């Protein structure tokens, strides 16, 4: 089990920002390499390293500088992003064999402007009455408000635990206002159990929405609270 | 009469971009294939340069060369990547790859490479290794290439079957151009040598092997030095025997010369 | 492109069988690796073909390698809802690390899921903190239906959508609608079926 | 980086005004890029034919480069080789003599 990691697994950055995807692997591969993925694209090499000091260019060298300061390390550095270079970034290594085992994934976009961001705000509703007699199941429904870029995980937690199981998030976050240009997201999420496992007040549920924006080197001009990544989560106790 | 084949190759790496590399094959001391980087195709230097291929078996094969080529340039590329910066470009890279034939159906397949002028590897077994006096830091490239089991697979294919059942084909296909016979023509002539050192010039013989001594009457002078054998470029062979004297000894030397076309009609010139 | 994939996209019944198709250009040709990319997430390696001639199997997903027609297909057999991903078709020049990968821009699955015994009905969910606001939560309808978006633009319905509670073996279709308005007049531009329950 | 040995020879015995080959063999060089001239009385001779290069079992290059000329009493023929190894371009001269 050749594992690899990437950080951060997502990022929002601004035109002429300088942006560092980093990727670790404890298996002491000599040899790392950096994919982008788009749509109507496979993923495309931009820079591989076969040790530490090295690195050679890919395919799609332009606009990215790599660095490979040790065995375990190997850098995409952005001098200066631009939103061309919005993808989904993929990290490997391998020996001198042909498999290359690859990293989860770093979403990257870059926007022309911060003014926008905005964190969301996050509403969980209980289950109705109706359906807890009709089925013998009760739904939580959870509501992310307002929020902007589209850049959030949201994810269920029951007793400090997060739940797969039950649980449907839409696709992709809709628009709020259509008609504007830079118009604020909504998302929504639904976590189905049992009456009886809803009943039991010693269960504690819990909507959490991983929000990512600024960070704190970010410059913020603006009066409101400051956009940066965050949590935002609601939650309730079951009850009879 | 145990015939040698030789798969000579020739690479050069000026810089990243700039390669060039260029083939000759040789049966004894007859080219029989010749291989220019501008040619996308094998040229045979001989009508049965394709042995006892079929025109399919030949198809495969030269792919299979013509995909290795490709292959092999952007290899040694990235190994040189690979090694950067304990070596660097210009960079020379030879192998010699084919089989050696005896009686009875046997032979001995071989395949050595030389980098920068030295033998370093060679394909033994089912691997890749490195000889005797070869520098540590191609252990990396020797297990990289022995990563790779296709390679592996397909050159142990070549060496053990492909190379002594196409080169028993050559040698039926070719009998007649092998086992040829020209005759040598001889001429004299002389210089000084801080004493003067006659020369006895032996030209156009076919096959390598041949006599030359000075002699007076029937007395080997054991003076006569035998130079190298020199080529011509109609595939016969150029000798020349030196003997050094003293001015008014000239009188009485002549030099015989023996070979296997001229059949016991030995050929004797008189100063 | 040296990596051609087909279908582009495909959509099937949830216990369907479908194939998926590669065909490349790549020289030369080593191995042929298939990958499986559920939304958002990374590459799951599903089987590598090296031969000539060669077929693999894991579990439900068989594949096939043709190397003289340099093609090489995926079967999946009986799908599931988690087939629900793209297909990616790599093929590698080298069979070591001096290779280059080339990659296929892939193949979109969407298995639609066998609902068992659908219940439709549209219930009202209750803000836990500020109990006034009120979401409308339309579920338990079959594929067939389709949930289309309001008239009015301050109402706000999403996508439907398919959960699935593992240990009971249930799947059910969902959809929400909220805005700032009532949950019996909340779906009316969608087709929903006449036996759908509308709580008092 | 070796240093090439050049040889000049003729094919048949030489005859004054009887056509015949020139041959020149360049041997024992490395690296193989070379440049290889046959001179009659210092000019260029053009259509110069070449073997294609090779090497022998210690890795050393050769080749034969060859072209048809007549010998007379006054013309002079040469053989000019410019390699990496020699500062200058090293000049052998044939002597029907040799
Ligand atoms: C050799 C005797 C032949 C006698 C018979 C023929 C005579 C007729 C005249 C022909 C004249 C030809 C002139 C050329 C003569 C010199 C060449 C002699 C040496 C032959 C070596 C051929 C190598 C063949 C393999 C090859 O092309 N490798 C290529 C391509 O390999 C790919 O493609 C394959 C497709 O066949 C296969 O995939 C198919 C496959 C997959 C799975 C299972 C089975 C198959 C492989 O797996 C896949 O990786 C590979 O890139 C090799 O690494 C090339 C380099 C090999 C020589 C390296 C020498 C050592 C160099 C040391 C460097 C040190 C310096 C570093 C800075
Ligand atoms: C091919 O033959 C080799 C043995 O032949 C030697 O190596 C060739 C490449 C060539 O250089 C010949 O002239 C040599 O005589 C086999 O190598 C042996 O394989 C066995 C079993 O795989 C292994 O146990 C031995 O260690 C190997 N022998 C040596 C000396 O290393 C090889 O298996 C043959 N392959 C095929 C596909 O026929
Ligand atoms: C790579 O090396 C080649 C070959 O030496 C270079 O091409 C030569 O360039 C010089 C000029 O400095 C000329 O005198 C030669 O005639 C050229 N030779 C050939 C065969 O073209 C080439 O410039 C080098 N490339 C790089 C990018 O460094
Ligand atoms: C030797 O042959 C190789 C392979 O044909 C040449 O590489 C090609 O060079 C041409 C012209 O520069 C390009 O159009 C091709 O893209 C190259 N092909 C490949 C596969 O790289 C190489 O230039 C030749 N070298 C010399 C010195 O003639
Ligand atoms: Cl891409
Ligand atoms: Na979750
Ligand atoms: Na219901």
């Amino acid at each position: 089990e050749a594992a690899v990691t990437q950080s951060p697994r997502n990022k929002v950055a601004v035109t002429g920002g300088k942006v560092t995807l980093s990727c670790n692997q404890t298996n002491n591969h000599n040899n790392m390499y950096w994919y982008r993925q788009d749509t109507g694209h496979g993923l495309r090499l931009i820079h591989y390293s076969y040790g530490a000091g090295s690195t050679e260019k890919g395919d799609i060298p332009d606009g990215y500088k790599a660095s490979r300061p040790s065995q375990e390390n190997f850098s995409l550095i952005l001098e200066l992003a631009t939103p061309s270079q919005t993808s989904v970034y993929f990290c490997a290594s391998g020996d001198e064999g042909y498999t290359q085992y690859f990293g989860p994934g770093t979403r990257l976009l870059v926007l022309e402007d911060l003014r926008n961001v905005t964190p969301p705000k996050v509403s969980l509703f209980e289950p109705s009455k109706a359906e807890i007699s009709h089925t013998q199941k009760a739904t939580l429904v959870c509501l992310a408000t307002g929020f902007y870029p589209d850049h959030v995980e949201l994810s269920w937690w029951v007793n400090g635990k997060e739940v797969h199981s039950g649980v449907c998030t839409d696709p992709q976050p809709l628009k709020e206002q259509p008609a504007l240009n830079d118009s604020r997201y909504s998302l929504s999420s639904r976590l189905r159990v049992s009456a009886t496992f809803w009943q039991n007040p010693r269960n504690h549920f819990r909507c959490q929405v991983q929000f990512y924006g600024l960070s704190e080197n970010d410059e913020w001009t603006q009066d409101r609270a400051k956009p940066v990544t965050q949590i935002v989560s609601a939650e309730a106790w079951g009850r009879a | 009469k145990n015939y040698t084949f030789r798969c000579l190759q020739m690479s050069s790496f000026a810089n990243r971009s700039w390669s060039r590399t260029d083939s000759v094959v040789w049966l004894g001391d007859l080219q029989t294939h010749r291989w220019s980087n501008d040619s996308a195709t094998i040229s045979f230097t001989k009508p049965w340069s394709q042995g006892k291929l079929s025109n399919q078996q030949w198809e495969k094969l030269q792919h299979m060369f013509q995909v290795y080529r490709v292959s092999f340039t952007r290899d040694i590329q990235e190994l040189v990547k690979m090694m950067s910066p304990k070596e660097d470009y210009p960079i020379e890279i030879q192998l010699s790859a084919g089989c050696e034939m005896y009686p009875g159906n046997a032979s001995e397949s071989f395949l050595h490479v030389a980098f920068q002028g030295k033998y370093v590897v060679r394909f033994w077994g089912t691997s890749w290794q490195t000889v005797p006096g070869a520098p540590s830091w191609l252990d990396l490239p020797i297990k990289v290439l022995n990563a790779d089991q296709g390679t592996s697979a397909t050159v142990q294919m070549l060496l053990n079957d492909t190379c002594p059942l196409f080169v028993r084909g050559l040698l039926e296909a070719g009998k007649s151009d092998l086992e040829k016979q020209e005759k040598p023509v001889a001429w004299l002539s002389s210089v000084p040598s801080s004493h003067r050192q006659l020369v006895c010039h032996v030209s156009g013989f076919y096959p390598k092997p041949v006599w030359v001594m000075w002699m007076r009457g029937d007395q080997e002078q054991q003076g006569t030095h035998r130079g190298d054998f020199l080529p011509n470029a109609d595939e016969t062979w150029y000798l020349q025997a030196t003997l050094d004297v003293e001015a008014g000894e000239e009188a009485g030397l002549a030099c015989r010369v023996k070979h296997s076309s001229l059949g016991g009609q030995d050929i004797i010139l008189y100063w | 492109t040296q990596v051609e994939q087909s279908p582009q996209s495909l959509v099937v019944r949830q216990g369907e069988n479908c194939v998926l198709q590669c065909n490349y250009s790549v020289t030369p040709d080593n191995h042929l690796r298939w990958f499986k990319q559920d939304t958002g997430k990374g590459l799951v390696s599903l089987t590598v073909l090296v031969d000539q001639k060669d077929k693999t199997s894991n579990g439900r997903y068989s594949a096939t390698l043709d190397k003289d027609a340099k093609h090489s297909t995926l079967h999946i057999t009986a799908t599931l809802l988690d087939d629900t991903a793209t297909y990616i078709c790599v093929v590698g020049d080298r069979g070591s690390a001096l290779g280059r990968l080339h990659f296929g821009a892939g193949t979109q699955l969407i298995v639609i899921p066998d609902i068992q015994n659908p219940d439709p009905a549209v219930y009202q969910l209750r803000d836990s903190k500020s109990s006034d606001k009120s979401v409308c939560l339309f579920t338990d309808f079959d594929s067939q239906t389709n949930v289309s978006q309001s008239k009015d633009s301050d109402v706000y319905i999403t996508d439907k959508c398919v959960l699935d509670m593992r240990s009971m073996d249930f799947k059910s279709n969902s959809a929400v609608a909220w805005s700032n308005f009532a949950c019996a007049n909340a779906f009316n531009n969608s087709i929903i079926p006449e036996d759908t329950f509308f709580p008092s | 980086q070796k240093t090439p040995q050049i040889q000049v020879y003729s094919r048949h015995p030489p005859e004054n005004g009887k056509p015949n080959i020139l041959n020149c063999y360049v041997t024992q060089f490395h690296p193989p890029h070379i440049e290889i001239q046959m001179l009659k009385n210092g000019k260029k001779i053009p259509k110069v034919e070449m073997s294609d290069m090779s090497f022998s079992k210690d890795w050393s290059f050769y080749i034969l480069a060859h072209t048809e000329f007549t010998p007379t009493e006054t013309d002079t023929y040469a053989c000019r080789v410019k390699h990496a190894s020699m500062a200058e371009p090293k000049t052998v001269y044939w002597d029907r003599d040799m």
